[PDB]
RNA sequence: UCCGCAUGAUUUAUAUGUAUAAAAAUAGAGGUAGGCUACUCUCCUGUAUCGUAGAAGAUGGGCGAUGGUUGAUGAAACGGAAGUGUUUUAUUGACUUGUCCAUGAAAUUCCAAUCUUGUGCGGAAUCGAAUCCAUUGCAUACGACUUUA
RNA sequence: GCGAAACCACAGCCUGGGGAACGGGCCAGGCAAAAUCAGCGGGGCUUGUGGCA
RNA sequence: CUGCCGAAGUUUCCCUCAGGAUAGCAGAAACUCAGAUCAGUUUUAUGAGUAUGUAAAAUGAGAGUUUCUAGUGGGCCAUUUUUGGUAAGCAGAACUGGCGAUGCGGGAUGAACCGAACGUGAGGUUAAGGUGCCGGAAUGUACGCUC
């Protein structure tokens, strides 16, 4: 609704195609998008079903010089980028330029873990899929078809959450202090008639 | 939306029948013309009276006498199936007879992939005695202490900042 | 159907905390932590009763409500009475040699059918294997969780299966005899 | 220094088009903050502006401007139609435009 | 035919064989080196008593062709640390020694004679 | 695809499905 | 642009409008009504000041005597000293004398007019009731 | 839970032309529709769905299918209003509504007071 | 290479406030004090929170608080996943609406700061490699590759 | 160092589809980084089960 | 070079042959009646066993001619009938339209499918088909089915 220079999307609990469709529209709209925490993206359908959907992707390779053939990227960030790229006119210069405005990373690197991460309610699993419906995480689905960095990313995520929690405790301690001083001022209720 | 019409019709007076009998039926149509057309089709199929030989003497839209009293309706219909012959009876609970018919039509198009063409509504009846209610789902609705969590809460401004509560 | 119900009366089993689909059922015998995240059902704890509630559930979803009741009842039995499994060895010619390690959580099997492969099994957590003296050459598996004790009893039985022979004549192996509780 | 911006930020989305035809006569503008047609009635008639920078410096001023007018709402999601004196180049899909609060009627 | 595991059959882009894999690190074991670097001098043959039970020449003499490679003791001249990253190992830092002999300084130039010997 | 065949019926099938349906209807009429 | 100014008189096409020059420094000017947002701020009385002396010819430019005139000498002339008559300040000061008591009476008003209007992030004009 | 579709629960309408109004559920027509009514004169008794309401935390006793007069009398007796408004949830909504009606001059009034409020920044050393 | 004035300016998918870092579940989470906690309270998206008042932000005065606030600093601590920084600071010089006053804007008389090269400034210090020619043979159709010089 | 000719609408990656002939141009994809040297010449049928009374 | 008018594939028979004829169409020149003078149409009446014809009300149009003279005389597609028929298609006629001379929107693309018959532009509105993204347009509203 309002644009920023860059948007950092925390991609935990978002559906693959539901999020990739919104991102495809925002990129052509002319906005830089960073998708973080890709290895917790969700896809509808039970895990074995989607494992077959991706093992069929491994079957597509040119019979002459397979180095020419299709390249089946395994990282969760690369699978999400494949979804967006297929939802863009990448065979042009405006479609090509839309990819260059898209960043997809697994986990939250230090350049971005100190900024606010927004979510896309048009793609959130809790608001789209009926309860009891089977679904599979991209991070698990990559660690079973070749992606070999699942554990290290989980290891670094645990450390990052610890640091992020410590920051939040400090920020809450400061925030509760100013809130005490916020209510302490008398002018608060001589502006209360304005709703603030 | 549908509206309920009473249509009274008869064939043209003549020497053979100087005073033809009035034939009135209540039928549900979205508009005036559909009600007359459905009336002629019904009278032709049932009694064998030609469209040309007849004429409409009265058409009146009927409102719901108590559009705020929760009521239970039983609907007998003659579904035109793949064999063209099948009978049904479904129960509904709502406040307006047109509402029950409208809900029935959507129910037919869903559970039997039917048309407005294939459905022939025999009789819509108000059922008031609780023990005369047949269907299981409606009966369990009639218990006095009804209570249940809001089913399927499900709830431009893209890029919301905080994770939705999606709960209480 | 809007509301399918199932009711469970809780014995003196002390703590039945149910935070986040996770039940930490603790009784006099011990403590079992179990997860019920896989099902999506309502679990309410009203004093001496536990209410298993499904609102607007399909029959595929509804069938889980009895299963959840049954497994919670099983773990309640475990922290109150425990589970005991007696398996009787059967040897015709070659005695089956059994060695117990780590207070009976690992079983070593030797001389089965004359084989010199060392059939070693690690018992599932919370399962203790002991050799009883009142009845010769039979084994007692003790534990709090029925699932782990029963699966460990299954694991031992499937380890020593006769191969390429006849079930009709070579009917040798380890079989589960009795399925009871500590008291 | 936040005592400025008497305009409203917007973006150029495409030309008015069908799937296999484009008409560069009118351009589709997404006025940021507008999420329906009843809201787009406000900005209907305002002065939209595309600001860009060039190589040659005329007036000793590095900024060139292409003026335009909001013409009609386009769809349900609060996009509008704009008529710029010079049809915007196709390289400016996603480029940011300005929406002056005038001609004012509020 | 020919194995398909050894193509593209092209000249090696290196002269010293690259160790593409090192043994798994286990902290229970204390410290040791994992590799070395020698020069193939040539091969000869030997006679050996064969203590392999069940072999047809258990406790019998055989003759074996052996490769002799000369390995003068290697000199450690630096330490490098790699950090685990989601994008793979990444060389974080490098530290050297003071006295780097002329032998290894030559590795940094295509012409050691014409250079000003200004390395390090 | 994900299947053992192609769901998009080639225009031959889009061509001869309808006519063979027409021959079927003619057969019932006869 | 962005200033807040008090409308003195209603002209044929424009508004003869000024900010109190002692407050913000916006002299009496013609402004077309299409570039004005009429705020619902409390009204300032105008009966105390005469407004007939402001006519279209009163505000009009001088002649030009040709199609082209330029150069910085043309800039060192006029300016808000030379081609600016003293009678205009007499009118300007007379207006300020007759409006400052009204602006002083109601609070924040002199401060409100001294300030400048500007949009902020998340401020949507179609919902803002000015 | 905390929100149950009860005969006698008061709900906050979130869709339609009566958005923001407060009504009470009088009857349960079916799984997707309920009959609601309010003592407020402007709001007529009608059948509304559940996507167009949000359940509140107030449950007041009221017999099934009570008429408009009885519902209003029970609502007044049990003090439903000024009980709903006692919550901080209602206070947040009223604050939002009045803040929507502020004009430019009031916004500058808000400007000045909260800058006075901000500069206190008095904390123990 | 900078000091350094420049000097002409070159400048921005710049940009118009480049404003905002918990974590998890959604048949649930969080907060309060007291002794594993009984109990109280919060949620129902950001229309929120922070900053925002001035010759594009002038020149003075009074009152009130030890503050806010910036440019430049002399230092400590922490941040390796891509450390694009965070913080502690003491400092200086400002600025100094928290509050109230005085000067000045105008005939622009109805709309049309950062970014770096740049080119040089007169003052500082700075003193590498590769190939061909030749050689080697571990390599080689020719390039290339391994050496020597 | 000397030095041709045949041939030439324009060109030259691949999968599927384009009623046919499906192609090198069309459509949907896979993709796609200069300049070259030497070899090799590559270019919706149908099924596991007979006929008469 | 631009503009204007603009068919035909099957007829009228004739033939030794290919063809012509002959129409039809398109025309080119001369001359009646302001008419019941017509119609790829309906209606009423009327006989005979909804249709049939004749006659007359509706409806639209200015309606006739005699004369000479270019081009065409194929086929394909689908509908309706339709006898022989068999695993199964298949064959046979008659009719209808469309296509040849036809671009445009849609169906991913296409000789026939769905809309629409074209001077140069502006604006507005739609048909068919669509509104997640590619792609202009609701990640609309409501009720169900399906793992």
């Amino acid at each position: 609704s309002e644009f920023q220079k860059v948007v950092v999307i925390d991609a935990k609990g978002h559906l693959l195609g539901r999020l990739a469709s919104v991102v495809a529209k925002q990129l052509l709209g002319g906005q830089k998008v960073v998708v973080v925490r890709c290895e917790e993206l969700n896809i509808s359908g039970h895990f074995f079903r989607n494992k077959l959907k991706y093992l069929a992707y491994l079957r597509k390779a040119c019979r002459y010089n397979p180095s020419r053939g299709a390249f089946h990227f395994r990282a969760p960030s690369r699978i999400f980028q494949k979804a967006v790229r297929g939802m863009l006119p990448h065979k042009t210069a405006r479609g090509q330029a839309a990819l260059e405005h898209l960043q997809a990373v697994e986990g939250i690197p230090p350049p971005f873990d100190k900024q606010k991460r927004v979510v896309v309610p048009a793609a959130l699993r809790v608001l789209r899929l009926k309860p009891g419906r089977k679904y599979c995480t991209v991070g698990r689905l990559s660690s079973e078809v070749g992606w070999k960095y699942n554990d290290i990313v989980a290891k670094l995520e645990e450390r990052r959450k610890v640091k992020s929690a410590a920051f939040y405790q400090a920020k809450l301690a400061k925030q509760k202090k100013i809130a005490s001083a916020k209510e302490a001022s008398p002018v608060n209720q001589k502006l209360s008639q304005f709703g603030y | 939306a549908l509206k309920e019409y009473q249509v009274v019709g008869r064939k043209v007076p003549t020497e053979h029948e100087p005073v033809p009998k009035l034939f009135r039926m209540r039928l549900f149509a979205p508009n005036e013309s559909v009600a007359k057309s459905r009336y002629w089709y019904f009278l032709k199929m049932i009694n064998k009276v030609k469209k040309a030989t007849g004429e409409i003497v009265a058409i009146n839209e009927i409102s719901e006498p108590k559009p705020l009293k929760a009521k239970v309706f039983g609907i007998w219909i003659r579904y035109d199936s793949r064999s063209g012959t099948h009978n049904m009876y479904k129960e509904f609970r709502d406040t307006t007879r047109v509402g029950a018919v409208e809900a029935m039509y959507a129910d037919m198009a869903a559970r039997h992939r039917a048309r407005f063409r294939s459905i022939r509504i025999l009789k819509v009846v108000e059922v008031e005695k609780k023990e005369d209610v047949r269907r299981n789902y409606v009966k369990q609705l009639l218990n006095p202490h009804l209570k249940f969590p809001l089913p399927h809460r499900r709830t431009k401004k893209v890029f919301a900042p905080h994770r939705p509560s999606t709960f209480y | 159907d809007i509301y399918k119900d199932e009711t469970l009366t809780i014995p003196k089993g002390v703590t039945v905390d149910i935070k986040a689909r996770n039940v930490t059922v603790t009784g006099p015998r011990g403590t079992l932590k179990q997860n019920l995240r896989h099902v999506d059902i309502e679990m309410k704890k009203q004093g001496n009763t536990i209410k298993f509630i499904v609102w607007h559930g399909s029959r595929k979803h509804n069938a889980c409500i009895r299963s959840v009741y049954s497994i919670i009842n099983n773990m309640i039995i475990g922290v109150t009475q425990g589970f005991r499994y007696k398996m009787r060895l059967v040897y015709a010619h070659f005695p089956i040699n059994i060695n117990l390690t780590e207070n009976g959580t690992v079983v070593e099997i030797r001389n089965f059918l004359g084989e010199r492969i060392t059939r070693v099994i690690k018992c599932l957590p919370g399962v203790t294997v002991s050799i009883s003296s009142a009845v010769k050459d039979e084994i007692i598996l003790e534990g709090n969780s029925l699932e782990n004790v029963s699966q460990s009893a299954a694991n031992i039985k499937q380890i020593c299966n006769v191969r390429n022979k006849d079930i009709r004549k070579f009917l040798d192996g380890i079989y589960v005899s009795e399925r009871g509780n500590i008291e | 220094a936040q005592g400025h911006r008497l305009y409203v930020k917007a973006k150029h989305l495409s030309f008015q088009r069908s799937k296999h035809v484009i008409h560069p006569g009118t351009s589709i503008v997404k006025i940021e903050g507008c999420d329906s047609k009843e809201e787009a009635q406000f900005y209907l008639g305002k002065r939209v502006c595309y600001v860009y920078k060039s190589s040659k410096a005329v007036r000793g001023s590095k900024i060139r401007v292409i003026w335009g007018t909001i013409a009609r709402p386009h769809g349900n999601s609060g996009a509008v139609r704009a008529r710029f004196v010079h049809n915007l180049p196709a390289k400016t899909f996603g480029s940011s435009l300005r929406v002056m609060l005038y001609p004012s009627n509020i | 035919h020919g194995s398909l595991g050894f193509l593209p059959r092209k000249r090696a882009s290196r002269q010293r064989g690259k160790v593409k894999a090192f043994p798994k690190d286990d902290a229970s074991k204390p410290v040791h080196l994992t590799a070395f670097l020698g020069y193939k001098a040539g091969m000869t043959h030997i006679v050996r008593d064969l203590d392999r039970p069940g072999s047809k020449m258990h406790k019998r003499e055989i003759l074996e062709a052996v490769t002799v490679i000369e390995t003068p003791p290697m000199v450690v001249v630096g330490v490098v640390g790699y950090v685990e990253t989601p994008r793979g190992l990444r060389s974080l830092t490098t530290v050297w020694a003071e006295h780097l002999s002329e032998e290894v300084k030559r590795r940094f130039y295509k012409n050691w004679f014409k250079s000003k010997k200004k390395a390090f | 695809s994900l299947k053992k065949k192609s769901k998009r019926r080639t225009t031959r099938l889009r061509s001869r499905i309808e006519k063979k349906a027409a021959e079927s209807k003619r057969k019932q009429k006869r | 642009r962005g200033k807040r100014v008090v409308v003195l008189s209603q002209l044929e096409d424009t508004l003869v409008v000024t900010g109190p020059y002692k407050v913000n420094g916006v002299p009496i000017r013609r402004v077309n009504h299409r570039y004005v947002i009429a705020t619902s701020a409390p009204k300032i009385d105008v009966s105390g000041v005469s407004v007939e002396k402001f006519t279209k010819a009163y505000f009009a430019k001088q002649k030009r005597s040709g199609p082209v005139k330029k150069d910085e000498a043309f800039f060192a002339e006029n300016a808000p000293k030379n081609a600016l008559p003293a009678e205009r300040i007499a009118d300007q000061k007379a207006v300020d004398a007759k409006l400052l008591p009204a602006i002083k009476a109601i609070p924040n008003m002199k401060e409100y007019l001294a300030a400048s209007f500007a949009l902020s992030n998340g401020d949507r004009p179609h919902l803002m009731k000015f | 839970f905390k929100r149950y579709v009860e005969v006698g629960r008061v709900v906050l309408v979130t869709k339609g032309e009566y958005t923001g109004k407060l009504a009470v559920i009088v009857d349960i027509v079916d799984h997707k529709r309920a009959l609601i009514d309010s003592p407020c004169s402007e709001f007529p008794r009608q059948v509304i769905r559940y996507g167009s309401v949000v359940l509140t935390h107030i449950v007041m006793k009221l017999p099934r299918g009570a008429r408009s007069g009885i519902v209003a009398k029970k609502w007044k007796a049990q003090d439903v209003c000024n009980k709903w408004a006692s919550s901080a949830w209602a206070k947040k909504l009223e604050a939002k509504k009045v803040r929507s009606q502020l004009n430019d001059f009031d916004r500058f009034a808000v400007m000045r007071l909260k800058k006075q409020r901000r500069e206190q920044v008095n904390v123990a050393v």
